[PDB]
RNA sequence: GCGGGAUGGAGCAGUUCGGUAGCUCGUCGGGCUCAUAACCCGAAGGUCGGUGGUUCAAAUCCGCCUCCCGCAA
RNA sequence: CUGGAAGGUUAAGAGGAGUGGUUAGCGCGAAGCUACGAAUCGAAGCCCCAGUAAACGGCGGCCGUAACUAUAACGGU
RNA sequence: UGAUAUUGAAAUUCGUGGCUUUCUAACCCGCACCACUUAUCGUGGUGGGAGACAGUGUCAGGCGGGCAGUUUGA
């Protein structure tokens, strides 16, 4: 028993999020904490760090407040120095700022500071945030190495299938502990959803049959009440006896309703859409021996790049290759070389950024979407709902929203920006398990061109049309069949199999 | 629209009981009122 | 470990199957056209019976069997290519047999298709 | 008089707690055929019965009205 | 009603990290005695799955269509 | 339907505790033979069968119009 959370209401700030929240965390146990976006998985982690007992680690998931602190003294925020030989992370260097790193190079300078902290319980956020397919196959081997207790937030159902020992599912009812991996949690959450709809389908069919018996007694009654003499005590008495028939099956109906009440409420299969402008030309953007450099780092030497009308491009590489800086050259970065990034003079662009430099902090939700040119208030508030902004989140500063929200807020600005191309940079990274499908259909039901930068394999596996790549300092293509030829010696090998005919088999008994 | 308790900030705790709308005042309310243990006007935070 | 098994080729008009045993019918390893993920009308053909007959042997090659004496069963388009897949992958056939079931007039057979 | 209705031409979801007008069939114009049906391609057609109210926002909620339906006048 | 390898949820009992009381000592708190008390373990049943009507029980609407009219063998939903 | 008492023995097994086996001395037989004995009761002896189960006490959970006591406005 490493830690008990005695039943108390959870709340980050003035607002209250949950009441009656309790759970325990053993020793030497890695415990996943999954839940919907905006429910409080990160506020609960702040609580145990600040207001709770035993010292902890608290690897955050934004690092935005501290963006000018020199790295190598952010790592030493707690305190000859065992860091050079701790480059298993492959962290670049410790002389930059910390708001100047890659998006996924600072999710392993905060994982470095968390492992070297020497505390009993490690409070970790997302940690597969922004990471590659190789740096994400490395810490799967790292979490299975330390005898400390971890309590992390993942919502990544490939990482969640090997690491955890139990799962803690926040609901706004409290935490419901499960055992096993994500697939053991998922099986039991399915059996639990059948019973509520079989139980709901069985109360509707029990209460409609009592309404129809009741309604039949009343057709008999008003037909009999006009035929009965008011001066007959026998015919009246049969009339009051018939009323008892329906008056007592109205009391059976009223004890089913005021006693048997549930709903199947999470049933709305709506979906989003965006409409392009039908470019009508061949090339969208182009590079002409472009080069770039970050004061010592030579990112791109002279390279070529092209995107034509109605294409889908998938850029690849690793952490630090230059994906999010190539997307910057397309809008504006003013190359140091000549380069001359050749762009069409009539382009609309829909930008989804890794860091939320699109969104204006210190700006309410309602008054940020309304910053566009000729947006009205009805069509703005009405599209703001259907993205799950429940008409009361209108007066919230963007600076104090969730991470899942405000990744959903720059999708509600894409709808009002009818583009020619969508430039999406890690679009399914901060989204929970249920919202990663509602925006994979959106990207596929867009009839324009898109440039996708993404690290999850099961999203960029069925949409692979064109795949560039950054190997040394230059982009490559998928029309480079220099890697693996098919080695056409089949000419020598599909000549033995040519002679087993369909009639040669008919003969030649064995 | 809730019920709120105004507790003294130095003389220690509850003196007054009021109401508030938590959509218009989501924070904790602040008002100077008479603490009768200090015999003096002080500041009262909502509990 | 083991030496001298027998290969049990089993080809039908959909799907061949090769299973290698010891000489006591002990099932060293099996494999077959549809396991490699061949869909119908490819599942059936002589190429796939020579994949399948060598994803087997090479995965019981590895028990040091090297001499097999095959027994064959079925009609099959892809029977015989599965015995140049075998003897290809280093196994040294001994001598073969066509053990197919033949009633000495037993039970009655299904209708025939129109 | 009481019950249930009205959502492109037909038949129907969606209303039950307001937030991007939907499904099958048919209609129209091309193709295929010696010709027709079937099949393939492309489009049209929506006051959510009428008329007012509530709301940042109404097919959804609130009154009034004319139709259709079933019992019973 | 019958039959289900497992998985979930559940009793008594087992277990005893912790929180209170008192006070030899020096507002802190050793033993002892005391008021309690969590994690884990723990069966039927129930959830869930298949079968059974000479078991209990149940056995539909609207629309268009034929060389008189009317009906509709035929069609849509 | 569980825990626990009556209630024991040896081993294998995986974690001093449990699981499962096997053994028999306890307990059980409306079971054969022999005495009491004129006896289809009972008690005692002897073989067999089963056996730490079952039956029995205490505590616990499910089911429970089979059966009770009642309520079912002005
Ligand atoms: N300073 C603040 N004042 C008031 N409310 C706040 C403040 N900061 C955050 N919140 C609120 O607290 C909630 C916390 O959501 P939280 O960020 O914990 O969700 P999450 O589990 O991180 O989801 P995701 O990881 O998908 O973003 C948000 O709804 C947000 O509105
Ligand atoms: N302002 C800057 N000054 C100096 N160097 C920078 C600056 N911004 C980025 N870099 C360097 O450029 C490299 C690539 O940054 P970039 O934003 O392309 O990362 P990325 O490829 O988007 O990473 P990820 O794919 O994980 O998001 C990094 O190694 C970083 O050190
Ligand atoms: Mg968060
Ligand atoms: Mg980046």
């Amino acid at each position: 028993m490493l830690f008990l959370f005695e039943e108390k209401p959870l709340e980050i700030e003035n607002k209250q999020l949950i009441k009656r929240l309790s759970f325990h965390i053993e020793d030497h146990e890695h415990l996943a904490l999954i839940g919907v976006n905006g429910i409080g998985k990160s506020t609960l982690l702040h609580h145990i760090h600040k207001n709770e007992l035993i010292d902890t680690a608290m690897m955050e998931q934004d690092l935005s407040k501290h963006d000018d602190i020199d790295v190598m003294d952010y790592v030493m925020s707690a305190y000859i120095i065992i860091e050079g030989n701790k480059l298993g992370l492959s962290s670049t260097h410790f002389e930059q700022k910390i708001g100047t790193l890659s998006g996924g190079e600072q999710t392993k300078v905060s994982f470095l500071k968390v492992i070297l902290s020497d505390a009993p319980l490690l409070l970790i956020d997302q940690p597969t945030n922004h990471m590659d397919k190789e740096m994400k196959v490395w810490l799967i081997k790292a979490f299975k190495s330390e005898q400390r207790a971890i309590l992390f937030v993942s919502h990544d159902r490939e990482f969640l299938n090997e690491t955890p020992d139990a799962i803690l599912e926040l609901t706004k009812d409290g935490a419901t502990r499960y055992s096993g991996h994500y697939d053991d949690y998922k099986n039991q959450k399915d059996i639990e959803i059948e019973t509520e709809k079989l139980k709901y389908e069985k109360e509707q069919k029990e209460q409609k049959a009592i309404e129809e018996s009741i309604k039949k007694y009343k057709e008999w009654y008003q037909r009999a009440a006009q035929k009965a003499s008011v001066r007959s005590p026998y015919a009246q008495k049969q009339l009051s006896k018939l009323a008892k028939r329906f008056k007592s099956k109205e009391h059976q109906l009223n004890r089913k309703l005021e006693e048997s009440k549930s709903d199947n409420p999470l049933e709305e299969n709506k979906s989003f859409s965006i409409e392009n402008n039908e470019f009508k030309s061949h090339y969208l953007v182009r590079f002409e021996n472009v080069s770039f450099s970050y004061k010592s780092r030579e990112i791109f030497k002279d390279t070529y790049f092209e995107i034509k009308r109605n294409q889908t491009v998938i850029i690849e590489g690793k952490n630090g290759s230059g994906k999010s800086t190539l997307i910057q050259l397309i809008l504006g970065n003013l190359l140091p070389m000549s380069g001359a990034v050749k762009k069409h003079p009539d382009l609309d662009i829909g930008y989804f950024s890794q860091d939320f430099q699109n969104l204006n902090p210190n700006n309410s939700v309602l008054e940020e979407v309304m910053d566009i040119e000729n947006m009205m208030i009805t069509d703005a508030r009405t599209i703001l709902a259907s993205f799950y902004f429940d008409k009361s989140r209108m007066n919230d500063k963007v600076r104090q929203l969730s991470m899942g929200e405000k990744c959903r807020l720059q999708f509600v600005k894409l709808y009002f920006s009818n583009p020619h191309i969508l430039i999406l940079d890690q679009p399914t990274n901060y989204f929970d398990i249920s919202m990663q499908e509602k925006i994979i259909q959106l990207i596929q039901s867009f009839n324009g061109a898109v440039i996708i930068v993404s690290h999850d394999e099961i999203f960029k596996d069925e949409i692979r049309d064109q795949v560039w790549k950054i190997e040394n300092c230059k982009l490559i293509h998928e029309n480079v069949s220099i890697n693996t030829p098919i080695d056409a010696e089949s000419m020598k090998d599909e000549l033995k199999i040519l002679e087993q005919y369909t009639d040669e088999r008919n003969k030649e008994t064995d | 629209r809730v019920n709120v308790t105004l507790a003294c900030t130095e003389c220690g705790d509850r003196n007054y009981i009021t109401t508030k709308n938590k959509r218009n005042n989501p924070e904790r309310i602040e008002m100077k009122k008479y603490c009768p243990r200090l015999n003096k006007y002080t500041l009262h935070r909502e509990t | 470990n083991i030496e001298n098994g027998v290969a049990h080729i089993r080809s039908t008009f959909n799907n061949t199957i090769v299973t290698i045993t010891d000489e006591f019918g002990n099932a060293l390893s099996w494999s077959s056209a549809g396991a490699l993920g061949f869909k119908g009308s490819k599942k059936s053909t002589p190429f796939a019976a020579q994949m399948a007959s060598e994803t087997a042997s090479k995965s019981a090659m590895e028990h040091g069997l090297k001499t097999v004496e095959v027994t064959v069963k079925g009609p099959g388009p892809g029977r015989e290519s599965a015995i140049r897949a075998l003897q290809s992958a280093g196994l040294e056939v001994t001598a073969i047999r066509d053990v197919t079931p033949v009633p000495h007039n037993g039970c009655r057979p299904p209708k025939r298709r129109r």
